[PDB]
């Protein structure tokens, strides 16, 4: 299965096994499996991942302007902010999708994606 | 557009009722709190004018 | 006279209760700042193996890995404390700081200087040199949203060549709880070192032209912990 | 949604029983505080004469 | 104005009714760490929780001593006041409350409960049925009180 | 009656002559001054000793008030106002025109430094043009309006004519920041 | 308390507190400076600094050491301007303006001159 | 070293320097926890306390409520006890081990009842 894990620039956010994987990068949308080629891709700035993690479980992670690792050993994503689904703060992203600035709002995108939206 | 309306409907009954029993037992802290502040007061009322009896006296 | 010296006593056994209770606050805060290093560590780690992965198939010739063909004017970066009481602290990095401004104008380079810390801002305010930007209020507890500005801000200083030749760094090195000192180290033009001896979104040289303002923002980022832990 | 504002209907309910109950505890209470004051009061006017 | 930190008596438990040496026992030692402590109040959310409480415990038991003159309580009414700080029960009640709520307390029992001094003064002791009695009516008393503040104490 | 008590840590930090002005005192006080005298000096005791008790509070303060930024320069202006070297008397009439630029305020603009030079050559400028100001205060005891606005004007005069004296590391130890690649050198 | 009522007590009682931490942390700021204390004991020390001062009066017998009238104020208001300083209620005015001034009209007075 | 023993003047500088650092790190266990310490000083802690432990002794003038005798320990029995309890060869006794114990053949008399 896959060794997953989520670092952020303060903290080893999180670490564990998954089956599959789901992203967004600026070459594309993408998802990967155990066998994958080796790879190094950056996030979109609206980012989001989602871990199908094994023993029938599920992430939604909104993730600001990450980097996308991958070799057969292990797959690590370095990342400046990341936010969990199951805390995110789903009352402002509403309004910090209208911005000015603009990593601002895609911060807040990203947080709307995070919440199915 | 019915079905679309039950979806939106239960999204919305939900959030009523969480916001209901918040607001329900912050109505009944309000009042009770109030009624508390009320009661201290009526005791100290009592407790100055019967100092004043002893000051009278 | 006997009132005068019990008085002085008096005084002294007050300093001693208040210099005692900042001795065990400052043994449990290198316990924090240590914990914060060790987590911040492991993201820099992974973003190195990153960037010599990148490097491996990038041209090598983003701005900040060529030289100027004739340099002029050298940023540097103090950083210092918010409170006193450090002791040899501020001036050993402000030693360091004028020992380096004396190796740049000894090369022919003259410094402009940015600021950390409301300490080297006062020193760098009494002595007739002025500040092209600082930043307080977090040398007690730095976070990677500050960081983030004082690499944008050298970054756009460096990468408009008003402009300036290269970025320099001055701040302490926690080595062990015993022993620390100020160092000065060249955080720009970077140096390639070559040694013994994947797919790319968009592009390899597209990734290391945006990886390397966020590597720049991590290693100045690292040496704010070292910073604040060297500090307490 | 239903079974929510049954629950605030109730919560008013038990919150007119439970500061009345307080309000009348209060009222046995300030009689006892100005009968032992009448009693001091008392007191004090056997002592000075 | 006495002086806890340095003030003795030779004679020591043997001038003490039962009652007394069960709850005062521990009250020299609590005084003599919040002293030791004393320097950490500027610095309270960095101190270790184990501390704080000691801290916290100190602070209130150096206003449960204070007391107005030609007010002298007597054993009964001051080994239950003793008791409010030692056995912990006033930890919720903020400082600047604390004389209040122990005169309050105290006209309180006086009043409803005088069977707890009772027992108290003829038996010397405080027996675990007086014990669980006060300890309901020192809760039941919370229940009645507020905090200068407005805050609730319970 | 009153003291000048002379101390030494004074002395030698060049307040001469050394009144501590905290303790110092006259009990009988501004009844044995001439009016003008009065009217200038009449608290200037207690704002020096004001003003020595704040600079030892704000002596290791990083920031202050901006009430008490005024009163800490005006303090440093008031003491190099009073200081005087061995055998320099000043006559009444130089004494008023002399504490007049302290307590109006006068002095705020000058650099501390330079208060004795703008006293000193003020006091000679106003008696070689403007002798009259003398002349009023010693032959009436009192400044007169009039004379405190010609003052003034003499002030704002002389000021503008005035002058103040406005004022190895190692190559090999430094450092170098690096990027390594896994492929040999070119 | 039983003779000059307890409003009197209570505020006389609170200035000595505050002038008595003042008077124990006055060796702490002479070294270590008003700027490393706790945010509780720096405001007691600006509350404590204007304290001082406004328990300083100009005396009618002092009109020889400070030109100024002398002034009288009422027990009253006495009580009513310590139980604002105290709660902080002139925490906003300069440390300068409470000196020599009287009552609550000399120092609003005072305090507009500056 | 001239008037006892060079081995009792090692041992008693040894117990000294032992009660003196953990009485130095008193402090730090008050305010901040044993989980605050290193692993180094953490095992002089362990020994610290054992030591501070076994300096107590059920003496003769406590037969009048405990019942059992006083003990009274040879010179070169007590020594030898500390010799061995500097460097450790105890640690896995807990601290109820080494109360009121008297001597070392009573200290394994003890370990073998708890």
């Amino acid at each position: 299965d896959l060794n997953v894990e989520i670092v952020a620039v303060e903290r080893e956010l999180w670490s564990g096994p998954a089956t599959f994987v789901f992203t967004r990068t600026t070459a594309g949308e993408i998802g990967i499996l155990p066998r994958h080629i080796p790879l190094v891709a950056q996030l979109v700035d609206d980012a989001m991942v989602r871990v199908e993690r094994e023993g029938e479980d599920d992430l939604r992670i909104a993730v600001d302007g990450g980097f996308l690792s991958v070799t057969e050993e292990t797959v690590r994503i370095l990342v400046e902010n990341a936010q969990f689904e199951s805390e995110i703060d789903a009352d402002a992203a509403k309004e910090d999708a209208a911005s000015d600035d603009e990593r601002t709002a895609a911060w807040g995108r990203a947080r709307l994606r995070a919440l199915g939206q | 557009a019915e079905r679309e309306a039950m979806l939106a409907k239960t999204a919305a009954d939900n959030r009523k009722s969480a916001e209901q029993v918040a607001a329900a037992q912050a109505d009944y802290e309000k009042e009770m709190a109030e009624a508390r502040a009320q009661a201290s007061a009526l005791r100290d009322e009592a407790r100055a004018a019967g100092r004043s009896v002893v000051d009278e006296k | 006279t006997l009132r005068e010296l019990r008085g002085r006593i008096r005084s002294a056994g007050s300093i001693k209760k208040i210099t005692k209770a900042q001795e065990l606050i400052a043994t449990s805060r290198i316990a924090k700042a240590q914990a914060r290093v060790e987590a911040a560590r492991p993201y820099a780690a992974e973003i190195t193996n990153m960037l010599t992965e990148l490097a491996g198939a990038s041209a090598l010739d983003h701005p900040l890995l060529v030289e100027r063909k004739q340099p002029k004017r050298a940023g540097v970066l103090v950083v210092s404390s918010d409170r006193g009481l450090c002791g040899a602290y501020n001036a050993n990095v402000l030693r360091r700081a004028e020992e380096l401004f004396s190796l740049l104008r000894d090369e022919g380079k003259d410094p402009v200087l940015y600021v950390v810390g409301r300490k080297a801002l006062g020193y760098f305010s009494f002595r007739q040199r002025t500040v092209v930007e600082s930043w307080t209020g977090f040398s007690e507890r730095p976070t990677y949203e500050n960081a983030r500005e004082i690499a944008d801000t050298l970054v756009n200083a460096f990468m408009a060549g008003l402009g300036v030749d290269e970025l320099h760094i001055v701040f302490t090195e926690f080595r062990s709880m015993l022993s620390q000192t100020a160092v000065a180290r060249r955080a720009a033009p970077m140096e390639v070192e070559y040694v013994g001896e994947y797919s790319f979104e968009p592009d390899p040289e597209t990734l290391f032209d945006a990886l390397l303002p966020r590597y720049i923002a991590t290693r100045v980022y690292a040496a704010l912990l070292e910073a604040a832990a060297s500090e307490s | 949604l239903a079974d929510a504002d049954a629950m605030h209907a109730k919560a008013l309910a038990d919150a007119k029983a439970e500061s009345e109950k307080v309000t009348e505890e209060a009222k046995q209470d300030s009689e006892r505080i100005a009968a032992q004051l009448s009693e001091q009061a008392g007191s004090e006017a056997e002592r000075i004469k | 104005a006495i002086n806890v930190g340095v003030s003795v008596s030779r004679v020591g438990g043997a001038a003490q009714i039962k009652a007394m040496k069960e709850v005062a026992g521990s009250l020299r030692l609590d005084l003599s760490q919040y002293r030791e402590l004393e320097a950490f109040a500027a610095f309270a959310s960095d101190l270790d929780a184990a501390s704080k409480a000691q801290l916290d415990r100190g602070a209130r038991l150096v206003e449960l001593l204070k007391q107005p003159q030609y007010s002298p309580l007597a054993v009964e009414e001051q080994v239950v006041a003793i008791f409010l700080g030692t056995q912990g029960h006033l930890d919720s009640v903020p400082v600047e409350d604390v004389q209040r709520f122990e005169s309050e307390l105290l006209e309180h029992v006086k009043a409803s409960h005088s069977d707890i001094f009772d027992g108290i003064r003829e038996t010397k002791k405080l027996s675990e049925e007086a014990e669980e009695k006060l300890v309901s009516v020192i809760n039941e008393f919370k229940k009645g009180f507020q905090a200068s503040d407005g805050s609730s104490v319970v | 009656d009153g003291q000048c008590f002379l101390e030494s840590d004074l002395f030698n930090q060049g307040v001469r002559p050394a009144i501590n002005v905290g303790v110092s005192v006259s009990r009988v006080g501004g009844a044995a001054q001439i009016k003008a005298m009065k009217e200038v000096a009449g608290s200037l005791r207690l704002d020096l000793s004001q003003y020595r008790e704040l600079e030892a509070f704000a002596a290791f303060a990083s920031d202050l008030d901006a009430a008490s930024k005024a009163q800490l320069d005006r303090g440093a202006r008031l003491v190099e106002l009073l200081k005087q070297p061995q055998y320099s008397p000043l006559a009444v009439e130089e004494q008023v025109v002399a504490i007049f630029l302290g307590t109006q305020g006068h002095l705020d603009s000058v650099p501390v430094e330079d208060v004795q030079r703008f006293e000193s050559e003020l006091l000679e400028h106003v008696k070689a043009s403007h002798s009259d100001i003398f002349d009023g205060i010693r032959e009436t005891k009192k400044l007169s309006e009039e004379a405190e606005e010609k003052l003034v004007s003499v002030i704002n005069e002389f000021k503008k004519g005035f002058q103040a004296s406005d004022g190895a590391l190692d190559p090999e130890d430094l450092e170098k920041e690096s990027v390594k690649v896994r492929k040999p050198a070119p | 308390p039983a003779i000059v009522g307890d409003e009197h007590y209570r505020v006389a009682q609170e200035v000595i507190r505050i002038l008595q931490r003042y008077k124990d942390l006055q060796d702490i700021i002479a070294i270590l400076g008003i700027d490393e204390l706790s945010e509780e004991d720096k405001q007691l020390v600006n509350r404590a600094r204007r304290i001082e001062r406004f328990l300083s009066q100009n005396m009618m017998a002092a009109e020889q050491f400070t030109g100024q009238p002398g002034s009288t104020v009422p027990l009253k208001e006495t009580i009513e301007a310590f139980d604002k300083l105290t709660k902080g209620e002139f925490d906003h005015l300069p440390e300068q303006a409470f000196f020599l001034i009287g009552g609550l009209d000399d120092l609003a007075k005072k305090a507009e001159s500056l």
